[PDB]
């Protein structure tokens, strides 16, 4: 790890308002995709 | 009133004996024709993948 690095990095938390029902529902319309494919 | 009477009287043991196996015969032919049918379905592990991939993960 040699070198000065220029960013503390923090945690990529930036979008943490990814309301688990439209989260899960994005998962439930690929997953019915797949299936009737 | 004699003669007809006996034979068929007569005939009557072989053709019950029959008919019951020729029903027995119908029966393990209808067992014979059950198979359970296994099916297989998309493993859901791979949908997960895809998923995690549109995330751009």
């Amino acid at each position: 790890i040699s070198g000065v690095s220029p960013l503390l990095y923090f945690p990529p938390t930036t979008t943490s308002t990814t309301n688990r029902e439209d989260q899960i529902n994005k998962n439930t319309n690929i997953a019915i995709q797949m299936i009737k494919r | 009133d004699i003669m007809v009477p006996s034979f068929v009287y007569n005939k009557l043991p072989v053709i019950h004996f029959l008919q019951e196996k020729r029903a027995e015969q119908k029966l393990r032919r209808v067992l014979d024709e059950t198979y359970t049918e296994w099916t297989e379905e998309l493993d859901q592990a791979h949908v997960t993948d895809a998923i995690t991939r549109s995330l751009n993960i």
